[PDB]
RNA sequence: UUAGCUAGUAGGUGGGGUAACGGCUCACCUAGGCGACGAUCCCUAGCUGGUCUGAGAGGAUGACCAGCCACACUGGAACU
RNA sequence: GGCGUAAAGCGCACGCAGGCGGUUUGUUAAGUCAGAUGUGAAAUCCCCGGGCUCAACCUGGGAACUGCAUCUGAUACUGGCAAGCUUGAGUCUCGUAGAGGGGGGUAGAAUUCCAGGUGUAGCGGUGAAAUGCGUAGAGAUCUGGAGGAAUACCGGUGGCGAAGGCGGCCCCCUGGACGAAGACUGACGCUCAGGUGCGAAAGCGUGGGGAGCAAACAGGAUUAGAUACCCUGGUAGUCCACGCCGUAAACGAUGUCGACUUGGAGGUUGUGCCCUUGAGGCGUGGCUUCCGGAGCUAACGCGUUAAGUCGACCGCCUGGGGA
């Protein structure tokens, strides 16, 4: 009615006419981030590598902390805000992704 | 069942005195009577199955003692299946 | 319902031997009688009497060891449901020989001990263990 | 159980 | 997870028939017969004295021995 | 051998055939029992022997073949006949209690809709919001009317009914249950395969009916997506008549009937007697819950309403999955 279906399997290989391979996908609907701490997901994003190091303090939520430097340049408008409110709701889904526990 | 004067009068009608009230003759007819009482009535209430169980065991306790007249003495059984209308 | 009357005998016999009553009541029949007897002379009970013509009502005394069941139990054998009979040389003992098997014949009822000078055979009634 | 049920119908061994 | 089956079918008369009784057969007359105590239909199988197992009751089976029935390439028929 | 929970008591009831049946006497000798005759081929097996050097094997006689038929007997029990008896089961009268069923009226709150009045910026909803509604005056309040469905408190392991179930009041028709005192029929009884009827709700057919609630669905949040949850609405259905469907965790997960076996806390419903010396004292039946002895049970637990000890009959189960 208004959903997408998984039919096709797993990862079928076949070839390219010219070279390399192909691999097809499921029908995902899943976020596993249990790998590592969320220094990496500062490490995820690209335009967000060269605003490092411009914040007030060393550490930061980027969120609640006064003089976000990388919250300044979302209100200038060369970071769209609707990657920033998104960036803050992945740090919001580890704060409930987390609560029972995993380990590898 | 019925009242005062319809049930002793019929004591009287098929016992020989006023005593004999406990025979199986007299509760034929105590069943004869209300079966014909209730002719009319579970014709308007098709709907009572409740008292319809109370109907099929008055049929069924009936049946039961024609029986026992049957096989012991065949002379009063052959008076009364016509003097109250039975055997259909 | 009460169809095997000598089973509602040995029920009542069974219930007030265990529950140390002193004595029981009970309807009375020919029958009934005609197995009391056989107990009594038999050392399982003490007394037997009838009370009532036209409603009998038979009695019995019970009977101890020291506060013990000296009738430990009893088997009804033969049944309205299932008729049980044997031969002259078929009549089964009782914990081989030491209990007695009631056996109804044409010469009244007696013992499978007192069938041996009988010669005769029938209807066994209880395992009077 | 009852002697009389097996009467009609004995039992049936697999 | 087979409930109705059956018209020579059930019975009777008379004729015919075989070594013997009989729907065994024929004409006529009757509408009964069978069956929930398993008729009928389907599948399987020779049976029994026995063998084997089992404390016994039972259970499984029917080779060699013996008894009986059926069969002799398939089907049908009669003679002697 | 089992069926309260391991597989299993049909959802319940009526009832034919069938099985079974109180007590007393007479009769029959059917069943059964005793004895005898005939028969149950031989071989096999069993008992004691003999023979082959032994054993296997062969073989003498006996036993066995628990079978069937007939005859003579015995009469306690079962069966049949005959006459009974009353404690089983029924009948009458006087009564009591009950949401038992069906039919027809009727009441007042509450919900929603509509009409009018006063009255103003939010109402509504949630963890938080939004959809939605409202300046055509919502919401709130008051008056009045319409329609629909259900009956607060009473009300409680409380009552009734075979069960599912059944709840405002009143009338009418009607069913069963129980108690008291006697009278009366005389086993008229128990049980049930097929058969017969009842049987929660959903759903189906035809025609009505329409508040509220509410599958599908609409819309908004939630979310990775929301299909569900949450919220605002909303059709079928829920209501009635007329049928059909006959399945449920239709459960007390215990089929019915009868007989007995120490008892308590109570509840409900009667009845008998008693300085009525209080709605009390003393008994005594019907129904019902919680404890608990003996006993039983795999344990849990049951335990005078048994799952204790027994009888009568019926249903059902045979490793799990397939199913
Ligand atoms: N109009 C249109 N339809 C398209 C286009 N691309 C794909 N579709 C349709 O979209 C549907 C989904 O395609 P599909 O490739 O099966 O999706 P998928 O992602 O592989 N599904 P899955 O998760 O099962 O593997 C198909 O019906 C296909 O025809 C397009 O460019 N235009
Ligand atoms: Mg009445
Ligand atoms: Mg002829
Ligand atoms: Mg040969
Ligand atoms: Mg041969
Ligand atoms: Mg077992
Ligand atoms: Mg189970
Ligand atoms: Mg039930
Ligand atoms: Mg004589
Ligand atoms: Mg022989
Ligand atoms: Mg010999
Ligand atoms: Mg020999
Ligand atoms: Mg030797
Ligand atoms: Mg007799
Ligand atoms: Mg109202
Ligand atoms: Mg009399
Ligand atoms: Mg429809
Ligand atoms: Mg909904
Ligand atoms: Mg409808
Ligand atoms: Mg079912
Ligand atoms: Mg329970
Ligand atoms: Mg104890
Ligand atoms: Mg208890
Ligand atoms: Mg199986
Ligand atoms: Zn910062």
């Amino acid at each position: 009615s208004g959903l997408g279906q998984h039919t096709t399997t797993a990862a079928r290989l076949y070839h390219f006419p010219h070279g390399g391979d192909v691999i097809d996908s499921p029908g995902v609907r899943e976020f596993g981030l249990w790998h590592l701490e969320p220094e990496q997901i500062t490490q995820g994003f690209v335009e967000f590598h060269d605003y490092l190091g411009l914040c007030k303090y060393r550490d930061c939520k980027h969120d609640t902390d006064p003089g976000c430097a990388i919250r300044e340049a979302v209100e200038e408008g060369k970071i769209a805000e609707t990657r920033f409110e998104n960036y803050h709701r992945i740090l919001e889904s580890m704060a409930q992704v987390k609560t029972r526990k995993n380990f590898s | 069942s019925l009242s005062t004067e319809a049930t002793a009068k019929i004591v009287s009608e098929f016992g020989r005195d006023a005593n004999d009230t406990g025979s199986t003759e007299v509760q034929v007819a105590l069943l004869t009577a209300q079966i014909n009482h209730l002719q009319g009535h579970f014709a308007e209430h098709k709907k009572d199955h409740h008292s319809r169980r109370g109907l099929l065991r008055m049929v069924s306790q009936r049946r039961k003692l024609l029986d026992y007249l049957k096989r012991k003495d065949v002379a009063r059984y052959t008076q009364l299946i016509e003097r109250l209308g039975l055997r259909r | 319902s009460m169809q095997d009357p000598i089973a509602d005998m040995l029920t009542r016999i069974r219930n007030g031997q265990a529950a140390n009553k002193a004595a029981v009541t009970m309807p009375s029949s020919k029958l009934k009688v005609a197995i009391a007897n056989v107990l009594k002379e038999e050392g399982f009970i003490e007394d037997f009497k009838v009370e009532g013509d036209t409603k009998p009502e038979l009695e019995l005394t019970l009977k101890y060891f020291q506060g013990k069941a000296v009738v430990e139990s009893i088997q009804r054998v033969s049944r309205p449901g299932l008729r049980i009979y044997k031969r002259k040389d078929e009549l089964p003992k009782v914990m081989a020989g030491l209990g007695i098997a009631v056996v109804s014949t044409s010469k009244g009822v007696m013992t499978d001990r007192a069938a041996r000078q009988a010669g005769l055979g029938g209807e066994i009634i209880c395992y009077v263990a | 159980a009852t002697v009389n049920q097996l009467v009609r119908k004995p039992r049936a061994r697999k």
